[PDB]
């Protein structure tokens, strides 16, 4: 949906990627494509992030192949995809790979509410797809194969040697593209990070383009058989001309207008909350409340948001002129509803609709009108919070919207009166994950002790554990556009019965469930770090185990890293896994330590940087006088 | 007697590609908004860009001046070195010290017809430079004595125009430091021009070793990780906009000083404000010191070529250390359109107030410990 809507307003943002494709030779072995040589699309790339959960599910239940055998078989796959992207991106200063670790609470509901799904789906109907998530047998199997397949790489093959590799797997918190983004923020806020900088991401999720304009670095790409890029410079093009008013009471200033649209898109649909009732982005809900935006901003004397936080007094004037259309909304999507399907409960379109909504949906009594209000504060909070986890990372591991519903904008009222407070909480063990987001039918998946928790009916929790839900369709047409009115889990009672119980763990499986670190390895061949690196922490004279990197000796890199406990370096690296399918090496080039990333302890900020030099208009005037017509 | 320098035509210099030893930060203090004197770089600020179309001449009433009646002579500079021949235990290899702008002078000297002033003195087989604050005074009196141009615009609200859009520009930590409120209230902040950082720099031309003190604005991103590496610098400037090819002619005239500048302080990049003819700020350039030559000649619009210059610094040098020899007050002029620099010695002993006692202690002290460590 997301995608379908994009390719169809903006369609310049789109080109094909220049792939070069390997030789093959008579006797059928592969001549492995030159990197060193410059990129064929024509520009340069200095760091490359990979958000690796975008691969390790399709590897698992493809849809154009049978499914691997065996995890040896699903990780050698892993790697040809994997090699593939680097061979058409190149990146010459940074590869950076992230994996999923545990989540905040108000994603683990969204995961909950799928997976559950997936479970009574195979229940009323080999590898169980659950078992890629933090903490299992199968996430400890990936993060030892790719430490080997980096550090492999690092001996083999001549483009690497210049190469920076970062790793954030499963044992590191947040999610990829939650990591990649402080990653990011992290090096604009160091005071030597070149401002034209280029980058590229690869991912599955229609988020990474509203996180490419929330990054600010203007020459940003997104990448996703062919492959497409997707540019960030040329959607600010589109944006400048689209949002643009004349006469404001206040200087003009595009970085402003754009995050007000990037908070417009996640106001109609995001993963953490319910969407409104009155709006869907295929009814373009975003030209509406755009339309809104420019009618108010002569007059509410400024933006809607600030580098991330968002103006309560003026979303006000949002909702209202939202409010105002709800009706007619209704109206409209019925009329071409009913009109659409007679060609081919609640009554939203006759009077009275929202008494009989709040009835049928929440079950409390109609007349309660504060109830809905109250629902309303809870939302806009809710708006709140998702902001902040976009633009200035996590802002509370434990809050959550605690409703399967939405209110109408006609329940907003007088926003200007709310408090906005968060605590930042504590960030959940890798089983106080498995035990939140796993039915009892994936219990394979996590250690014996907690197994009769999901099961016995004795058990203080089996209420979080039921054997059959029910889906209200809410007149959509799939399961999976349905609501799983699943209950909610009281965190509490759950880490009672789950500290309860835990020194019958076996000590690998209490060792597994302890907090992970990222990782920069690199080649012997690195022109100034690994001098560096191998005089710091491993000559005679022996410094202290924690150090700065420099921005002139690293590319640009900055950060601190740190010496790992028990590893030697330059000893043989050896495949782990059982039948050797991969070679062994002798006399390992490569070296590994710690990586500490340069802490966002003010708020970044949307700026371009000093010295940045933007590309010419991919647009033209006809373009620009037709989007302004339009 | 009197003593002369004869100024030859460019042609006669031309050709020879005398060397110059790359320019070292060794040394750096700091004025204050109150005009204290600090070692280190505290007055230091990092560039970040204006807002385009905004009013030069707003807050002109406010202004913060500097007092130019109050003459400092060379005190900040010898204060500076002085710390630095203490933190090192030996005397700089340098025997010119100088203000940056006697140079410029110097070194303009071959193209421009202007008329300067200078005082110098010697002690202990080293020279020092100065301007005569007497000559500078006297020429400020009777260019403010002048009746008004057509336009009204003064010559201090052209000088304000100057130091406002340095107000403008700047940033008082790194970027990653800086509230957004601190970046976008500039245009209210009051002007101060009391405040500085100068940086002092180890140079040479040909085979003399020379010791330049002078103001930078802004810095583009850190101080480096160990002395004597290039530095990102910049240097904030304002002129009227390019309307017509006659304001070339007389901006690629302007780009000489500005390259000799920007060159003997090792500054790599010029950023120029410009002006429309009532003050709104309506444009910025950038300006590599490297190219600036390069580009003026391409144009042609105006005939200058700093080899000229840095080989007449350079003879014109090693000719005040052949005619000075010893200790005394000396005059150096350059007449209105004259073909002849003057020099007379005017005092003959001690060094008027070119010299701090302090500085004459420190060297004795110095020449001291040299005998007590032989
Ligand atoms: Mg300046």
């Amino acid at each position: 949906a997301a995608f379908r809507w994009l390719s169809n307003k903006y369609p310049k943002i789109i080109s094909p990627v220049v792939e070069e494709r390997p030789i093959v030779m008579p006797d059928g072995t592969e001549i492995p494509v030159d990197a060193t040589r410059p990129n064929p699309n024509g520009e340069e790339f200095d760091n490359l992030y990979l958000d690796m959960n975008g691969i390790v599910h399709p590897c698992s239940h493809p849809e154009d192949k049978p499914a691997p055998k065996d995890e040896e078989e699903m990780m050698i796959e892993i790697f040809k995809y994997t090699d593939r992207i680097v061979k058409m991106v190149r990146p010459r200063k940074i590869l950076m790979i992230a994996v999923d670790g545990v989540a905040p609470r108000a994603k683990m509901n969204q995961q909950r509410s799928r997976r559950f799904r997936a479970a009574q789906e195979a229940k009323e109907k080999a590898f169980d797809s659950n078992s890629i998530t933090p903490g299992t047998p199968f996430m400890d199997i990936l993060a030892a194969s790719l430490r080997y397949w980096c550090a492999y790489k690092l001996n083999t093959d001549p483009a690497w040697a210049k190469l920076k590799v970062i790793i954030s797997d499963a044992t590191v918190p947040g999610e990829g593209e939650h990591k990649i983004m402080e990653f990011i923020r992290s090096q604009r806020s160091s005071p030597e990070h070149n401002p034209n900088t280029r980058h590229v991401i690869y991912g599955l999720d229609a988020d990474l383009i509203m996180l490419g304009l929330a990054t600010h670095e203007p020459h940003f790409r997104v990448l996703r058989k062919p492959f497409i890029w997707l540019h960030v410079s040329i959607l600010r093009e589109y944006l400048a001309a689209e949002l643009e008013v004349p006469n404001l009471p206040f200087r003009w200033d595009l970085e402003r207008a754009i995050d007000d649209w990037v908070f417009l898109c996640f106001f109609v649909g995001n993963d953490f909350l319910p969407h409104l009732p009155a709006l869907e982005i295929r009814e373009n809900g975003i030209d509406t409340l755009t339309a809104i935006w420019k009618d108010n901003l002569p007059i509410m004397g400024g933006y809607l948001t600030k580098d991330g936080h968002v103006d309560l007094e003026r979303a006000q004037y949002i909702l209202n002129g939202l409010a105002k259309q709800e009706d007619a909304i209704f109206r409209r999507r019925r009329e071409v509803e009913e009109r659409r399907e007679a060609n081919a409960t609640v009554r939203l379109w006759e009077e009275g609709y929202a008494d009989r909504y709040y009835e049928q949906k929440f079950k409390v009594d109609p007349k309660d009108i504060e109830f809905r209000h109250k629902v309303g504060r809870a939302y806009a909070e809710g708006l709140a919070w998702v902001l902040q986890y976009y633009y200035q990372g996590c802002p509370s591991w434990e809050w959550f919207y605690p409703y399967h519903y939405a209110p109408f904008a006609a329940d907003f009222v007088d926003l200007a009166k709310m408090e906005i407070k968060f605590e930042k909480g504590r960030i959940s063990r890798p089983f106080e994950q498995l035990m939140s987001v796993l039915p009892a039918a994936s219990r394979h998946a996590i250690p014996e002790v907690y197994h009769d928790l999901m099961t016995d009916p004795n058990s203080p929790i089996i209420d979080f554990y039921p054997e059959e839900f029910e889906i209200d369709l809410n007149g959509k047409k799939m399961a999976w556009q349905g609501v799983a009115l699943l209950p909610f889990i009281e965190m509490p009672r759950l880490l009672a019965a789950m500290k309860e119980r835990e020194h019958l763990l076996s000590e690998e499986d209490r060792a597994r469930n302890e907090p992970g670190f990222d990782v920069l390895l690199i080649s012997d061949a690195h022109p100034g770090l690994y001098e560096d690196i191998t005089s710091h922490f491993y000559s005679k004279k022996q410094g202290a185990p924690k150090f700065k990197l420099n921005p002139r000796r690293s590319d640009g890199l900055a950060g601190k890293v740190e010496k790992i406990e028990g590893y030697v370096p330059h000893g043989s690296l050896v495949y782990p896994l059982a039948r050797n399918s991969m070679p062994d090496v002798d006399y390992d080039r490569s070296i590994t330590v710690r990586y500490i990333m340069p802490s966002s302890a003010h708020q970044h900020k949307s700026m371009l940087l000093r010295g940045v030099k933007l590309p010419p208009p991919a647009l033209s005037r006809s373009d620009i006088e037709i989007i302004r017509s339009k | 007697m009197p003593i002369e320098f004869t100024i030859q035509p460019p042609d006669h210099y031309a050709g020879v590609n005398e060397p110059v030893k790359r320019p070292r930060e060794f040394t750096c203090f700091s004025y204050d908004r109150e005009r204290r004197f600090h070692l280190g770089d505290r007055s230091l600020k990092w560039f970040y860009p204006a807002y385009i179309p905004s009013d030069l001449s707003r807050g002109y009433q406010n202004w913060q001046r500097h007092d130019d009646s109050i003459d400092e002579h060379l005190d900040g500079l010898l204060a500076a070195i002085a710390d630095y021949e203490k933190q090192t235990g030996k005397p700089i290899d340098a025997h010119v010290t100088t203000w940056r702008g006697m140079m410029t002078k110097i070194m303009a000297t071959p193209y421009d017809q202007e008329e300067w002033e200078m005082n110098a003195t010697f002690y202990r087989g080293c020279i020092f430079i100065e301007e005569n604050h007497a000559f500078a005074r006297r020429k400020k009196m009777m260019e403010s004595s002048r009746p008004a141009r057509s336009d009204g615009i003064s010559p201090n609200l052209m000088q304000y125009w100057g130091y406002k859009f340095e107000t403008l520009s700047t940033i008082p930590r790194p970027w990653g430091e800086v509230s957004r409120d601190e970046i976008e209230s500039r245009d209210d902040e009051i002007v101060n021009n009391m405040e500085q950082y100068c940086s002092v720099v180890r140079t040479g031309f040909g085979n003399t070793i020379v010791c330049l003190g002078g103001e930078v604005d802004a810095i583009w991103d850190a101080k480096p990780e160990t002395p004597g590496e290039p530095i990102n610098w910049v240097e904030l400037k304002t002129s009227r906009m390019i309307t017509n090819t006659g304001i070339q002619t007389a901006f690629d005239q302007k780009l000489l000083k500005y390259w000799i500048q920007s060159f003997l302080l090792g500054v790599p990049r010029i950023i120029v404000g410009f002006r429309d003819q009532d003050g709104i700020l309506r444009s910025m350039e950038e300006y590599e010191t490297l190219n600036i030559p390069y580009e003026v000649r391409r144009r042609g619009l105006a005939k200058w070529d700093g080899n000229v210059c840095i080989r007449f610094a350079a003879l014109f040098l090693q000719w005040l250390r052949l005619n000075i020899t010893e200790e005394g007050v000396w005059r150096i002029r350059r007449p209105f359109r004259g073909s002849r620099i003057e020099l007379t010695k005017i005092e003959q002993v001690g060094h008027g107030a070119i010299i701090t006692e302090e500085f004459m202690n420190w060297r004795i002290k110095l020449d001291l410990q040299k005998a007590k460590q032989q």
